[PDB]
C-alpha cells in the first residue's frame, strides 16, 4: 500500500516528535530522568527533606 | 470449513436441542467427535488461538501489498462502446442540411412522451421541423428513437457529462440539439462506420 | 482596509476549500440510480477519494443526492429527512425519475421531479446516469461551492 | 371493533425504503408488520397505455439488479401467444447473458448481505467483477443496466466481434475471485454464528409460503425451472443443482455460491457451443427488419413504419409464463384482447412472496437478526412494489 | 487551602442536592459527582488505593445499575405531585437541627480536631486482610455469595 | 432554563463555599471561648484546693 | 497545599521558605510525589476545550427553524450489571493480595476466597443464568 | 508548565487520531483493492483536517423535547475522560497507575448511556444499553488481566506497584494467552469488530460527533499504549502504529458477532480463563 | 465409559471450561505438592553489607 504508507510514516513521526518534546519539557521541569519512578513514604520523606534542605541552604546563602 | 459444531449455532431452540439431544451427531455435516489426544489438541487449536481469522487476515494483508484498479478521473476515463446511448442529438448531411424530415417516427415510438414536434413545409418546399424539443429530464435514453429513425437524424451522442445546475437547462430545443450534433458529428459518424455492420 | 478585504477573500477561499472537499451525503436507496451510486463509491471510482462519506444521519449530512424515483407516499418522509439536514446544505438530483418523472411522469402516485418538494442545486441526467457522470456532477457541485463568498458578503453587509 | 387501550411497547424501524413495525416483549421479537408501497409506481396500469415494444423498458426497472431475466419472461409470454420460434443463436445468447445476469444478482446480494452483517471487503472486491460485467453489457447494448436487449423473436443486435474472448478471459479468473471471496466468511466462526440456524424454514411452510429460487433449494427440495420446465437452450445445458437441508442463512449462502459455480459452468458450455446463424426471428411482420433492408426495400420500410408506430397485434387470449429468476420465480400474466396494446399485464415477483414470511420467521429472533432476515431474503422493492 | 476546603464543603452541598431535586436522573448525577469528589478529597488523606476502589465500584457498577433501573422503571412522574405535593416541613426542620447546628455531633464534648495526611500501605493492608482479618474476609465472601444467590433467586420471571 | 439551571447551580455553589466557612469558624470561636472559660474555672478550682488543702 | 508548621517544614525557620512554598513550581521530585494533581488541571483544560467545540458551530453555521428537524429519526441487563457489581467488588478484594509478597497460608486463604467465588459463579452457570436468551 | 505539558501531550493526540482514521480508511482501501482518500490533499494527506473543519462549520441541532445539557456534556464528558487518560498515561506517577487508567476507562461507559437516555430514539435506547453491557462485562476480564500483570511488577526498592517506568523492558513470553485475551478485550472495549453491533450517537451532529470519534480513537490509542507497556515490554510509537495496523487488519477481515453471542463468549470463555491464569500466576510467583 | 471417552466427549462439547479447570488444577497441584519438593529448600549490618560487596564485586 503506497497510498497509506505516507500516513503510516506520519503517525510514527508525530508520536516520535511529541514524545521527544514531552521528554525535553519534563526533563527541564523535573531535572532528573527518573521522576516517573515508584516512590514510597520513605523516598517521599527523603525528597521533601532534601527540598527543605536546599531551601535552608538558600536561606543561609543570603546571610554572608 | 463448512462443518458445524455444538454451541456454534446462533439460536436457542437449536442450542437447547443439541445440549439436550444428540440429534446433531446423526447429522453428517457436523464435525465428528475427536477420538484421541491428537484430535482433542486439533480441536483446541481450532477453537482457541483463532486459526480461522488468521487465514482471512493473511489474505487481506496480501491484498494490502497487492495492486489496485483505481482510476484518476477526470484525467483518466473508462472503457465504452460505440453502441453507448448518451445525449440525444440532431444530425445533418455533409452539405449542411438537417437529416430530420419530421416523419415523427421518433415521437410516435418514444414511450417517454418526451418529444414534442411541430413542422410544416419550408419556403423552398422542403418538409422541415418548426419545433423539435426533447425533455432530457424526461428522456429515458432508451435509444428507441435512434432505432426508429430511418435517416439517422436523431442519435444518442457519446457525450454523457452534461449535468446542469438548473433543471431548465435540460429542456433541449431544436437549436441546442443541432449545436450538439455539429459538435459531436465526427465521433458519431466514426461510430456509425462501425455500427453499420450490426445495425 | 485593503489588507482586511484581502484577508476576508483568503478566508472565503479556505472556507470554500474545506466545505467542498468534505461533502458527506446521506443514502436514499430509492431505486435504480442507487446501484450506480453504490458502484460510484466502489474501488473503480472511489467516492471516498474525493472526501465523500455516507452518514447514517441527516445531522452529519452535508448534501442530499436523490438516487431513485420519488412517490407521493415517500415525499413527506423525504421532506422530513431534508428538513433534518443542517445548514449549510445542498441537494443533488440524479436520474430522470428524480429530474422530472421521466418514465413514470404520467403516473398517479409519482412526484414529477423532486424539485416540487425540495430545492435542488445539481441536476444529473441519465436513466441511470453513469457513475462517471455522477462524479462529474459532484465535481460541478464543488465548482459551484468554490464560487461562494460568504464572509465577503458579510463584511460588506 | 377494536380499541387501542394498551399502548405499552411501540417501535418504528426505518422510513429509510422499507418501513418496519415490530413487537417485542423485550429482546425477542414476537410480531413484525412490514408496510410497503413507498415504491409502488403503478406500472401495471401504465402498461395499458403503451405498446408491447413501448412497455418493454418498464421490465428493465422492475428488478434493476437482474434485468434480462425480467425481459425474458415478458418476451416469452408475448411470443407464445404470437406462436413464434426463436433462432438457436439467439437462444444461446439469451441463456449466456441470463447466466451472467444471475451471477451479478448473486454477487450483489451476497455482498450486501455481508455488509449488513459487517463484512465490507467482499462488497468492494466483487463490485470490480460487477463492473467488468457492466462493461460486457455496455459493449452489447450501450447501457450498463437498462439494456432493453431482449426482443420478441430474438435480440436487438448481434454480439460484437471479440466479446467472447473477454468473456472467457473473465471466466478464467472468476473462480479465483470467488475462492478468495469465500475465505473471508466460509471458515469463520463469527459469520456462521451470525448466520447458522437463523430463520429456519421447512419445505411444507416454503410451499405454503410460495418460495422460489435458492431459498427453496436449501430445504431439501429438488427444483429448477431450467430442468423441470426448460426454456430456450437450457435443456441442452448440463449442470448440477446445489441442495441443502436446514433452511439456514448459512445454507442459503452456500447454495447461492454453488449456484454461481453452476452459472459459470453454463457460461463455459455456452462459450464453447456458440453457433453461427440468424439472431432474430425471420418474421418481419413482428420482428423489425435490418436498416439496410429497410432503406432498399419498400416492404421492409412499410413494416418498419407500421411496427415502430402501431406494432404487431397479438391475437386475443391469455397466458402466464415464468422464468427461473436469481431471486426466485419471476412470472408475468398476459391478457390479450386482440389489439396492439396488452389489455392486462399482471406481474408476479418472488421477493414479494418471500417478504411475506417476515412475521412468522422473525418470531423468536432478535433485532440483530431482522437485518439478517432481510438480507438473506434477497428482496428488491422494485419488483415487490410495481 | 481554599480549593481543598471548598471541595470538602461541596460534599455536603451535593448530599443535600441529591434529595433536593425531583428529577431522578439529576439525583443520580449529583450522587456520582459526590462520590467522585469524596474519593478525591479522601485522596488528600493519602489513600490512593481506597479512592480508586470506591470510584471503580460505585461509578462503574452501582450507579450504572441505578440509571438502568430508573430508565426501565421511571416514566417522568415529576408533575405527578413531585412538584405539586411538596415536601414535609418536619423533615427539613429535623434535618436542620441535626446537621446545621448539630446538637449531637460525633466528637461530642470535643470541638476541635487536627486533620493530618496518612500513609496508605497496600502491603500492610494486605497483611491485615489476610493475617489479622482473614476470618472477616471469608465472612465477606459468604456475604457476596448471599447477595448473588438471593438476587438470582428473586428473579422476576 | 438550561443556562438558568447553570446560573442557579453556580450561584448556590459559590454562596455555599463562601458562607459555610463563616459558620464553621463561628463554631471554632465558640468552642475556643468555652474551653478558655473551662480552663480558667479549673485553674480557680486548683487554687482553691491549694488554699484549703495546706 | 502549603505547609503551616515548622515541624511540617522540618524545623527550618525563615520567611523565604514560606513564600517559596507559596509560589513553588510543581515537581514530582519536589514536595508533591504521587500528587495526582495534573488530573484536575487536565479536567479544567478538557472542560474548556469541549465547551469551546460545543459553542463554535453555534457561531459559524447558518440556522433555520423547522418543526420536523426537532424530532428523532430486560433482566439480562439486570443479571449482567449485578454480577459485574459483585465480581468487581471481588476483584477489588483480590487486588491487594497481588501487590504483596504473601505467604503460603495467605495463599491458601486467597484460594479459599476464590473457591467460594467460583462456587457461586458455577452454580449460576449450571442453572442457566449465563445463557442470555432473555 | 504543567498546563503546557498537558497541551504538548494534547496536540499529537488530536493530530494522530486524525491520521489514524485517515490511515484506517486508506489501509481498508488497500486491502479492498482500491486507493482510498487521495484527492483531498497531497496523496490525500489533508482529509481529516477538512472533515473536522467541515463538521465545525456544520449546524448543531438540539431536540426540543429532552434535556440538552446532557446531550452537550456527554461527548464533552467522553472527551474529558480521554484527555485525563492520556495525562495519566504520560504525566502521572501514581503507584496504581494501571489501576487508575482502568478506573478511568470504566467511566467512559456513561457517555454512551447519557446519549442513549438523552435523545428520544428507541433504537438508541436499546443500543446504548447493549454497548454498555458489553464494555461492562469485558471490564472485569480486563481488570483480571491487570491483576495477573501486577503479580510480577516490582521496583528496585522491593515494593509491588503499577508504575509504568518500572515495567520490565522485555516482552512477557510467559503470558501469551493472557496477552491474546487482553487484546480481544481491548477490541471489545472500542466497539470494533467483531463487537461493532452497537450508532448510539445517531441523533448527534457536528463537533459533538467529532468529539465522539475523538474519544473513541483516543481510548483505542490509550488501550494500545497500555498493551504495549504491559506485554510488548515498553512504550513506543512503533508499537502503537503496529497495534493500530493489526486492529485495522482485523476490522477489514472479520464480521461482527451477535449481542448475546459475545455476551456468552465473554461470560463463559474469557473471564474464567483470566481467573484461572491469575490463580496460576499467583501460585507460581509465590 | 472410562476416563478417556468421557474426557474426549466433554472437551469436544466444551473445551474452554475443561482448559480452565485443568489450568487451575495444575496451579493447585504445583502449589500443594510440586513446589515443596524441589524448590522449597542475627548478623549485624556490617556483615550483610560485606556479603553484598562480595556478591557484587565478582559478577
Ligand atoms: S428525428 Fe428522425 S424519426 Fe424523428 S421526426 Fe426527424 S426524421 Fe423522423
Ligand atoms: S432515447 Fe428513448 S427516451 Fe430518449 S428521445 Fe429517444 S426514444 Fe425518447
Ligand atoms: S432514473 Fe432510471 S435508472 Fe435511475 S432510478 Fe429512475 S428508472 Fe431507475
Amino acid at each position: 500500500g503506497w497510498n497509506a504508507l505516507p500516513s503510516l510514516v506520519i503517525i510514527t513521526g508525530i508520536w516520535t516528535a511529541g514524545l521527544f518534546a514531552l521528554d525535553k519539557v519534563q526533563m527541564f521541569r523535573e531535572n532528573k530522568p527518573a521522576w516517573a519512578n515508584n516512590k514510597d513514604g520513605w523516598q517521599k520523606a527523603l525528597y521533601r527533606r532534601d527540598w527543605y534542605l536546599q531551601r535552608e541552604e538558600e536561606t543561609l546563602a543570603m546571610a554572608k | 470449513g463448512t462443518e458445524r459444531r455444538p454451541g456454534e449455532s446462533g439460536a436457542w431452540k437449536q442450542i437447547e436441542r443439541q445440549r439436550y439431544a444428540s440429534d446433531w451427531e446423526n447429522d453428517p455435516t457436523f464435525k465428528r467427535t475427536p477420538k484421541n489426544l491428537a484430535e482433542v489438541l486439533d480441536d483446541s487449536a481450532s477453537m482457541l488461538l483463532l486459526t480461522d481469522v488468521w487465514r482471512g487476515m493473511a489474505y487481506t494483508l496480501g491484498a494490502f501489498f497487492d495492486k489496485k484498479v483505481t482510476i484518476m478521473y477526470p484525467f483518466e476515463k473508462g472503457q465504452l462502446s460505440p453502441r453507448f446511448r448518451g445525449e440525444h442529438a440532431l444530425r445533418r448531411y455533409p452539405t449542411g442540411e438537417e437529416r430530420c424530415i419530421a416523419c415523427k417516427l421518433c415521437e410516435a415510438i418514444c414511450p417517454a412522451q418526451a418529444i414534442t414536434i411541430e413542422a410544416e413545409e419550408r419556403e423552398d418546399g422542403s418538409r422541415r421541423t418548426t419545433r423539435y424539443d426533447i425533455d432530457m429530464t424526461k428522456c429515458i435514453y432508451c435509444g428507441f428513437c435512434q432505432e426508429a429513425c430511418p435517416v439517422d437524424a436523431i442519435v444518442e451522442g457519446p457525450n454523457f457529462e452534461f449535468s446542469t445546475e438548473t433543471r431548465e437547462e435540460l429542456l433541449y430545443d431544436k437549436q441546442k440539439l443541432l449545436e450538439n450534433g455539429d459538435k459531436w458529428e465526427t465521433e458519431i459518424a466514426t461510430n456509425l462506420r462501425t455500427e453499420s455492420l450490426y445495425r | 482596509a485593503k489588507g482586511l478585504e484581502f484577508v476576508v477573500s483568503k478566508v472565503d477561499n479556505v472556507v470554500n476549500w474545506a466545505r467542498a472537499g468534505s461533502i458527506w451525503p446521506m443514502t436514499f436507496g430509492l431505486a435504480c440510480c442507487a446501484v450506480e451510486m453504490m458502484h460510484a463509491g466502489a474501488s473503480r471510482y472511489d467516492l471516498d477519494r474525493y472526501g465523500i462519506i455516507f452518514r447514517p444521519s441527516p445531522r452529519q449530512s452535508d448534501a442530499m443526492i436523490v438516487a431513485g424515483t420519488l412517490t407521493n407516499k415517500m415525499a413527506p418522509a423525504l421532506r422530513k429527512v431534508y428538513d433534518q439536514m443542517p445548514e449549510p446544505k445542498w441537494v443533488v438530483s440524479m436520474g430522470s425519475c428524480a429530474n422530472g418523472g421521466g418514465y413514470y411522469h404520467y403516473s398517479y402516485a409519482v412526484v414529477r421531479g423532486c424539485d416540487r418538494v425540495v430545492p435542488v442545486d445539481v441536476y444529473v441526467p441519465g436513466c441511470p446516469p453513469t457513475a462517471e457522470g455522477l462524479l462529474y456532477g459532484l465535481l460541478q457541485l464543488q465548482k459551484k461551492i468554490y464560487r461562494s463568498k460568504t464572509t465577503q458578503i458579510w463584511y460588506k453587509k | 371493533l377494536t380499541p387501542a387501550k394498551v399502548n405499552n411497547f411501540t417501535l418504528n424501524f426505518g422510513p429509510q425504503v422499507l418501513r418496519l413495525v415490530l413487537e417485542m416483549q423485550g429482546e425477542i421479537i414476537m410480531r413484525a408488520d412490514p408496510h410497503i408501497g413507498l415504491l409502488h409506481r403503478g406500472t401495471e396500469k401504465l402498461l395499458e397505455y403503451k405498446t408491447y415494444l413501448q412497455g418493454l423498458p418498464y421490465f428493465d426497472r422492475l428488478d434493476y439488479v437482474s434485468m434480462m431475466c425480467m425481459e425474458h419472461s415478458y418476451v416469452l409470454a408475448i411470443e407464445q401467444l404470437l406462436n413464434v420460434s426463436v433462432p438457436l443463436r439467439g437462444q444461446y445468447i439469451r441463456v449466456l447473458f441470463s447466466e451472467i445476469t444471475r451471477v451479478l444478482n448473486h454477487l450483489l446480494a451476497i455482498t450486501c448481505h455481508s455488509m449488513d452483517v459487517g463484512a465490507l471487503t467482499p462488497f468492494l472486491w466483487a463490485f470490480e467483477e460487477r463492473e467488468k460485467l457492466f462493461e460486457f453489457y455496455e459493449r452489447v447494448s450501450g447501457a450498463r443496466m437498462h439494456a432493453a436487449y431482449f426482443r420478441v423473436g430474438g435480440v436487438s443486435q448481434d454480439l460484437p466481434i471479440g466479446l467472447l474472448r473477454d468473456v472467457y478471459d473473465w471466466a478464467r479468473q472468476f473462480a479465483s475471485r470467488l475462492d478468495e471471496m469465500e475465505e473471508l466468511l466460509t471458515g469463520n466462526r463469527i459469520w456462521k454464528e451470525r448466520t447458522v440456524d437463523v430463520g429456519t424454514i421447512t419445505a411444507q411452510m416454503a410451499w405454503d409460503w410460495g418460495c422460489s429460487g435458492p431459498i427453496l433449494r436449501a430445504s431439501g427440495i429438488d427444483w429448477d425451472l431450467r430442468k423441470t420446465q426448460p426454456y430456450d437452450a437450457y435443456g441442452k445445458m448440463q449442470f448440477n443443482v446445489p441442495i441443502a437441508g436446514h433452511g439456514d442463512c448459512y445454507d442459503r449462502y452456500l447454495v447461492r455460491l454453488q449456484e454461481m459455480r453452476e452459472s459459470l459452468r453454463i457460461i463455459y458450455q455456452c462459450l464453447n457451443e456458440m453457433p453461427d446463424g440468424l439472431y432474430k426471428s425471420p418474421d418481419g411482420k413482428v420482428c423489425p427488419p435490418s436498416r439496410s433492408t429497410m432503406k432498399q426495400s419498400m416492404e421492409a420500410l412499410i413494416h418498419h413504419f407500421k411496427l415502430y408506430t402501431e406494432g404487431f397485434h397479438v391475437p386475443a387470449g391469455e397466458t402466464y409464463r415464468a422464468v427461473e429468476a436469481p431471486k426466485g420465480e419471476f412470472g408475468v400474466y398476459l391478457v390479450s384482447r386482440g389489439g396492439n396494446r396488452p389489455y392486462r399485464c399482471k406481474i408476479r415477483s418472488p421477493g414479494y412472496a418471500h417478504l411475506q414470511m417476515t412475521d412468522v420467521i422473525s418470531r423468536g429472533a432478535m433485532l440483530a437478526d431482522v437485518v439478517t432476515i432481510i438480507g438473506t431474503l434477497d428482496v428488491v422493492f422494485g419488483e415487490i412494489d410495481r | 487551602m481554599f480549593f481543598e476546603n471548598s471541595a470538602i464543603l461541596l460534599c455536603a452541598l451535593l448530599s443535600i442536592a441529591v434529595g433536593y431535586t425531583k428529577s431522578p436522573f439529576m439525583s443520580l448525577m449529583y450522587s456520582v459527582m459526590l462520590f467522585i469528589n469524596s474519593s478525591f478529597v479522601l485522596m488528600m488523606l493519602g489513600f490512593e488505593f481506597l479512592a480508586l476502589v470506591n470510584l471503580l465500584v460505585y461509578v462503574g457498577a452501582l450507579a450504572v445499575l441505578f440509571l438502568f433501573v430508573i430508565m426501565l422503571l421511571e416514566i417522568p412522574a415529576t408533575e405527578l405531585r413531585a412538584y405539586s405535593r411538596g415536601w414535609s416541613t418536619l423533615g427539613i426542620f429535623v434535618f436542620i437541627i441535626n446537621g446545621v447546628f448539630q446538637i449531637t455531633p460525633s466528637m461530642g464534648p470535643r470541638g476541635i480536631i487536627t486533620g493530618l495526611p496518612g500513609a496508605e500501605s497496600i502491603t500492610n493492608l494486605g497483611h491485615a486482610l489476610y493475617l489479622y482479618f482473614a476470618d472477616l474476609l471469608i465472612l465477606n465472601s459468604l456475604v457476596l455469595t448471599v447477595a448473588l444467590f438471593g438476587r438470582f433467586a428473586i428473579a422476576p420471571v | 432554563g438550561l443556562i438558568r439551571n447553570i446560573a442557579t447551580f453556580a450561584t448556590a455553589v459559590v454562596g455555599w463555599s463562601v458562607g459555610i466557612p463563616f459558620v464553621v469558624q463561628a463554631r471554632m470561636n465558640g468552642y475556643v471561648e468555652r474551653n478558655l472559660a473551662t480552663y480558667d474555672a479549673a485553674q480557680r478550682q486548683k487554687a482553691e484546693e491549694a488554699a484549703i488543702g495546706g | 497545599y502549603n505547609a503551616w508548621s515548622p515541624a511540617q517544614r522540618y524545623f527550618v525557620e525563615g520567611d523565604h521558605v514560606v513564600t517559596a512554598e507559596a509560589s513553588r513550581t510543581f515537581q514530582f521530585t519536589g514536595l508533591d510525589s504521587g500528587s495526582f494533581y495534573p488530573y484536575v488541571i487536565a479536567t479544567v483544560i478538557a472542560t474548556a476545550i469541549s465547551t469551546v467545540f460545543i459553542v463554535a458551530p453555534l457561531v459559524i453555521a447558518p440556522s433555520r427553524v423547522d418543526l420536523d428537524k426537532s424530532s428523532a429519526y430486560s433482566v439480562s441487563f439486570y443479571l449482567v450489571s449485578i454480577m459485574y457489581l459483585l465480581f468487581d467488588i471481588e476483584i477489588a478484594y483480590l487486588f491487594p493480595y497481588a501487590m504483596t509478597h504473601a505467604s503460603l497460608p495467605m495463599y491458601w486463604t486467597m484460594n479459599l476466597f476464590l473457591a467460594i467465588l467460583v462456587a457461586g459463579f458455577a452454580y449460576e452457570w449450571g442453572m442457566g443464568a449465563l445463557e442470555w436468551r432473555e | 508548565m504543567i498546563v503546557a505539558s498537558i497541551l504538548i501531550l494534547i496536540v499529537p493526540v488530536l493530530l494522530s487520531v486524525a491520521m489514524f482514521t485517515l490511515a484506517e480508511r486508506t489501509v481498508m482501501a488497500s486491502m479492498q483493492r482500491r486507493f482510498g482518500p487521495q484527492v483531498s490533499g497531497i496523496s490525500g494527506l489533508l482529509q481529516p483536517f477538512w472533515d473536522g473543519l467541515k463538521l465545525g462549520v456544520k449546524e448543531p441541532v438540539l431536540p426540543d423535547s429532552s434535556s440538552a445539557g446532557a446531550f452537550a456534556a456527554s461527548p464533552m464528558i467522553s472527551f474529558v475522560l480521554s484527555q485525563v487518560a492520556w495525562v495519566g498515561i504520560c504525566i502521572s506517577d501514581a503507584s496504581f497507575q494501571g489501576l487508575v487508567i482502568m478506573a478511568i476507562s470504566s467511566l467512559a461507559v456513561y457517555g454512551v448511556m447519557l446519549a442513549g437516555w438523552a435523545s428520544n430514539s428507541k433504537y438508541a435506547f436499546l443500543g446504548c444499553l447493549r454497548s454498555v453491557a458489553l464494555m461492562v462485562s469485558y471490564e472485569l476480564s480486563l481488570g483480571a488481566a491487570l491483576l495477573s500483570i501486577g503479580l510480577f511488577v516490582t521496583d528496585g526498592t522491593g515494593m509491588k506497584c503499577l508504575n509504568f517506568a518500572e515495567m520490565p523492558t522485555t516482552p512477557q513470553y510467559a503470558m501469551l494467552p493472557l496477552c491474546l485475551i487482553f487484546l480481544v478485550c481491548i477490541l471489545a472495549e472500542t466497539k470494533r469488530d467483531p463487537f461493532d453491533l452497537p450508532g448510539y450517537n445517531v441523533e448527534y451532529s457536528s463537533l459533538g460527533f467529532a468529539l465522539f470519534f475523538i474519544a473513541e480513537y483516543a481510548n483505542m490509542a490509550v488501550m494500545s499504549a497500555i498493551a504495549s507497556i504491559y506485554f510488548l515490554g515498553g512504550f513506543s510509537a512503533l508499537k502503537i502504529t503496529a497495534l493500530f495496523f493489526a486492529f485495522v487488519w482485523t476490522r477489514g477481515t472479520l464480521p461482527r458477532y451477535r449481542y448475546d453471542q459475545f455476551m456468552r463468549l465473554g461470560w463463559k470463555a474469557f473471564l474464567p480463563l483470566t481467573l484461572a491464569f491469575f490463580a496460576l500466576h499467583a501460585s507460581v510467583a509465590i | 465409559m472410562s476416563l478417556g471417552e468421557a474426557f474426549r466427549t466433554a472437551v469436544y462439547k466444551e473445551p474452554v471450561m475443561v482448559w480452565s479447570l485443568m489450568i487451575y488444577g495444575v496451579g493447585i497441584s504445583y502449589a500443594a505438592f510440586v513446589k515443596p519438593s524441589m524448590i522449597e529448600p542475627p548478623p549485624s549490618l556490617k556483615e550483610v553489607m560485606a556479603g553484598i560487596q562480595a556478591k557484587l564485586n565478582n559478577k
